[PDB]
């Protein structure tokens, strides 16, 4: 009889409210804790917590936090609606477990990341998005206070304890395992969201380090910290005001720094307000309420509820695997996992499968950090050798490997079906090393080992067709840059007539800082016409060059969008190639000058 | 004595006196209430009120806070008792007739004019062009309308609206800006994204062009000083921005831009009528007073149109205020004062005569 068959029952009296548990069953345990769903006979749907082996007792006082929130400050629809505590079968056992109702829906990372990309996909507005915001912090800000008024702190307020119901499209706080009565130390806390002064001292928790948890948790999924994991939502912002607080992709467009912002806002005050502050100086609840973020961008509630509703209704966005930025942290984790395959590879202990699995994973991070910026060409030479070294050991050294390498195949043949740029050049070689490195292996370990089967073989000529493939695009590409080289050189030449009378020109233009000014235009009208001036004599000391900047750059900007803004193999030529996109800069902004200030 | 003429819009009311260059009162559609204000004042106290918009997409919709918009734009901008001059109102396109009887019934009993007349929005730009055919894209805060007119009569089966508008368009550039770390998000800093938007953004007549153009180099970024003095710099979102107007699926619409959308209602008329439609295209609004959007319609419509034809668009300098220029000639103007539906037409027929003689 299995454990889907089997009662529960009740270790104490239960709260008033609890539903009567004859006919409940168990459905299923998900994915920490484990958790179960409770199916009852009317199905109503019901969460068993059960308790950890370890058992220190967290459970009980968890129950004990919740009975005493509901006697002191009452029930909250943004709270969890427990029962009680049940006995349940779990894994050939009954085990304790906190019964209480299932909030149907997702977590509040799910939903914040799925509420954010239908925004940028254009399914909601900025209007609706913000208040969408503003209205689950004001909810997580009213059951903060809601606790504080039963004197509990929750001390683990994060997206994981907190979801999202599908049918009212409310926020439901849940996890008091850690709480503590207020100035008690707490019982234990998230490192990456954690209040500065939670868990250190003589004090111990209070409502401002609850506030705290409450906006760290919103700035995770606000500006999306899933992404890079080299960063944890408490320590803020950083402001970069002088430069980009931004990376351009591909085409042009900026992409979002997660916690980099640009301008202070009523955004970015909100932040540094609460938790870039002690907890003397940080707002409480309902003063945090107060603060202009949370007091002008508003929507109706309605209107809110509604637009979480349709998020939770729709489908999830999933949880991004590898978009993570290649930074020199991370560069250097990956080559950590190398120099283990040949530490093991000395030792004779090296696994052949998972290190062509590596190896290709290794292809994409360097083909990803070649693309961005992020790091300098020795951090990715160096890089570039440990794979060479790598491959090394392989050879040196010496149909379940096929399983294992086709898929590098496809991604690698889905590759050789793309338009490509310059920037693929050192991409395909490696690429084709790969390859190369994949048909050496597999036709070796027919020798001493199992001959070579009928998929083997048709693999070995689906791995050299892509070969000659592979160097027919890498031969026409490297013939194409050295066009783009001599075109390149050509064009340099040119603006010497120019160039250094129009740079000096723009230098003495720009420091007198322009810039268009908030305002009527009586308010700017004095400015306007003093930058119209100075616009005016910059192109009079250009005049005689007006011509040569405007064919110019019917030339230059279609080779620079040909040349690229990613690394290259030649250095000779990236250099060259930011000298023409400086020379093209000076010469495009002199051709709208005009345009611009007068 | 002189008429009133009010222009009322989603996002601005345009007040002033037939006869007038110029509206002597622009002020913005908003009514604040306790968590009672107008206009720019409403806005200064947002902080204790709750800001409603009275008409949404050209349409009225709280009667109640329109009455107060009424309200303050006579006693507080104009400064004058509505008992003593008759009222040019304005209306939008396919204007709901309920709607016309209740802004009829509040003029006369609310408000007491001595006599009142209504005009179609669309149709008062067109007047304002020397014009009593052509077609006319009015674009707004909240919403776009084309509308073709025949020797005074504009065709309402031929008339599209399309629910894209300044608004939209400010909204838009806000989350764009986002990825540059600007994150404007409160009303006041809407506000100022809508200033941003007014004084940086243009049409591109050739939008792949000018992508190619922001990507190679940074010769189009520009920058802003914020009312604080912080100072940002903006790039691709300068022509970005409004080309959502002939690109919606920027905005998350599956519908035709303003250049398709003008087509479809010129298509919509007889064959006769559209040669002179097509040469009298005009242009009208706020929303269309971004530099290079003529020159992009000309491309755009000769796009779609027999290449036999003529497309001559119309962009009057001082567009925003067309809708008010035209009543303001049309309420001065010697023959039209028989047309007013006076005090005591209405005390004799009711709230229902406005459909007899407007
Ligand atoms: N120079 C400009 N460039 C771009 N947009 C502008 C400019 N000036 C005003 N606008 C925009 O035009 C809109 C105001 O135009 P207008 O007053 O004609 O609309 P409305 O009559 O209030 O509303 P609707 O016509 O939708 O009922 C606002 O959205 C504003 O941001
Ligand atoms: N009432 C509930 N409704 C829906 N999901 C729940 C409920 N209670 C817990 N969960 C889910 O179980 C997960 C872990 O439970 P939690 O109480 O946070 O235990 P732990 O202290 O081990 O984190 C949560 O992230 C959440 O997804
Ligand atoms: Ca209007
Ligand atoms: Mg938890």
């Amino acid at each position: 009889k299995p454990q889907t068959e089997l009662p529960l029952g009740w270790k104490g009296k239960p709260l008033s409210g609890a539903p009567d548990l004859e006919g409940m069953r168990v459905a299923e345990t998900d994915k920490e804790s484990h958790i179960s769903i409770i199916e009852t006979k009317d199905k109503q749907r019901l969460v068993a917590k059960i308790e950890r082996s370890i058992a220190e007792g967290h459970l009980f006082a968890e129950l004990e936090a919740y009975k005493h929130i509901y006697k002191t400050a009452g029930k909250h629809p943004n709270l969890a609606n427990v029962h009680g505590m049940a006995v349940v079968p779990y894994g050939n056992r009954y085990y304790y477990a906190l019964l209480m109702d299932e909030v149907d829906g997702w977590r509040c990372s799910d939903t914040l990341r799925s509420l954010a990309d239908s925004w940028k996909q254009g399914k909601i507005n900025s209007e609706a998005y913000w208040g969408t915001i503003k209205f689950i912090a004001h909810r997580l800000l009213d059951v903060t206070n809601h606790l504080a008024k039963a004197g509990i702190v929750h001390n683990d307020i994060k997206p994981g304890n907190v979801v999202f119901d599908r049918a009212s499209g409310e926020p439901v706080v849940i996890d008091l395992g850690l709480h503590s009565r207020s100035g008690e130390q707490p019982k234990g806390f998230t490192e990456s969201f954690k209040a500065p002064e939670l868990g250190v001292g003589n004090l111990g928790a209070s409502e401002k380090s609850d506030v705290f948890l409450v906006v760290s948790t919103l700035l995770h999924g606000i500006e999306g910290f899933e992404k890079d994991p080299e960063i944890k939502p408490n320590q803020g912002l950083r402001f970069i005001t002088s430069e980009p607080a931004h990376v351009m992709d591909e085409n042009g467009y900026p992409i979002h720094r997660p916690g980099i912002a640009g301008v202070e806002t009523a955004y970015t005050r909100f932040i540094t307000d609460i938790l870039g502050v002690s907890a003397d100086s940080r707002p409480d609840s309902n003063e945090a309420r107060l603060h202009e973020f949370l007091s002008d961008g508003t929507i109706d509630e309605e209107s809110a509820k509604q637009i979480l509703k349709d998020t939770l209704t729709g489908e999830m966005s999933p949880l991004p695997t590898d978009v993570r930025r290649i930074t020199p942290y991370y560069l250097r984790e990956l080559s950590d996992l190398l120099r283990t395959h040949l530490s093991s590879a000395a030792t004779k202990q090296l696994d052949m499968g998972v290190v062509l699995s590596d190896l290709d994973t290794m292809l994409v991070a360097l083909d990803k950090a070649e693309r961005e910026g992020g790091v300098d060409k020795d951090q990715l030479k160096s890089f570039n050798s440990l794979i060479l070294k790598t491959y090394s050991v392989i050879g040196a050294y010496i149909n379940f490997m096929l399983s294992i390498v086709e898929p590098s195949l496809q991604r690698i043949q889905k590759h050789l079906d793309q338009t490509h740029s310059f920037s693929d050049i050192g991409s395909l070689m490696r690429a084709h090393k790969h390859l190369e490195t994949l048909l050496e292996v597999l036709v070796t370990l027919s020798q001493q080992g199992q001959p070579v089967s009928s998929e083997t073989y048709s693999f070995l000529n689906r791995l050299a067709e892509a070969k000659v493939t592979l160097s027919q695009q890498l031969n026409t590409l490297q013939q194409q840059q050295e066009s783009a080289k001599a075109q390149l050189s050509i064009l340099i030449n040119r603006s010497g007539s120019w160039a250094d009378v129009a740079r000096q020109s723009l230098q003495r233009f720009d420091s007198t800082r322009p810039v268009v000014k908030f305002g009527t235009e009586q308010y700017t009208a004095i400015h306007r016409q003093m930058m119209a001036a100075h616009a005016a004599i910059t192109l009079q000391e250009v005049s005689e060059f007006t011509d040569d900047m405007r064919n110019f750059t019917a030339d230059s900007i279609p080779l620079l969008i040909q040349l690229g803004r990613s690394s290259l193999m030649d250095e000779h030529l990236v250099e060259q190639r930011e000298k023409l996109r400086e020379l093209t800069t000076i010469a495009e902004r002199l051709n709208r000058l005009e345009r611009e200030w007068m | 004595v002189a008429a009133l003429v009010v222009d009322n819009g989603s996002g601005m009311c345009k007040a002033g006196f037939a006869g007038d260059d110029a509206p002597r009162a622009v002020f913005p559609s908003i009514v604040g209430r306790p968590r009672s204000y107008v206009g720019d004042e409403a806005q200064s106290k947002r902080g204790i009120l709750t800001l409603k918009y009275p008409i949404e997409h050209g349409i009225i919709t709280n009667w109640d806070d329109m009455e107060k918009i009424w309200h303050h734009t006579f006693y507080n901008e104009l400064r004058v008792a509505p008992e003593e001059h008759p009222v040019l109102l304005t209306e939008a396109p396919l204007n709901p007739k309920a709607n016309r009887e209740k802004m009829t019934q509040i003029m006369f009993e609310t408000f007491n004019s001595p006599a009142m007349h209504v005009a179609i929005q669309a149709v008062l730009s067109l007047y304002a062009s020397g014009r009593t055919t052509g077609i006319v894209l009015d674009s707004g805060d909240g919403v776009s309308h084309t509308v073709p007119i025949y020797e005074g009569y504009a065709l309402p089966h031929a008339i599209l609206r399309l629910d894209l508008a300044g608004r939209d368009l400010t909204d838009y550039l806000m989350k764009i800006l986002t990825e540059r770390g600007y994150s404007f998000t409160t009303t006041a800093e809407r506000e100022i994204v809508r200033d941003i938007k007014e004084k940086l953004c243009y049409v591109a007549l050739d939008f792949e062009q000018e992508m190619a153009t922001a990507a190679a180099s940074t010769s189009l970024e520009k920058s802003y000083e914020l009312p604080d003095g912080q100072v940002i710099a903006i790039g691709n979102e300068r022509f970005r921005c409004p080309e959502a107007l002939f690109q919606p699926s920027f905005l998350g619409m599956e519908s035709c831009g303003i250049h398709e959308t003008v087509y479809n209602s010129i298509m919509k008329c007889d064959v006769d009528i559209r040669k002179d439609l097509y040469a009298n295209t005009v242009m009208s609004g706020g929303t269309t007073m971004y530099p290079g959007i003529a020159d992009r319609m000309q491309k755009e419509i000769t796009a779609l149109a027999p290449s036999t034809i003529k497309t001559k668009i119309i962009a009057p300098p001082e567009r925003k205020y067309s809708v008010w220029i035209g009543g303001s000639i049309l309420a001065s103007l010697s023959t039209f004062q028989q047309m007013w539906i006076s005090k005591e037409e209405y005390d004799e027929s009711g709230p229902g005569i406005v459909h007899r003689k407007c």
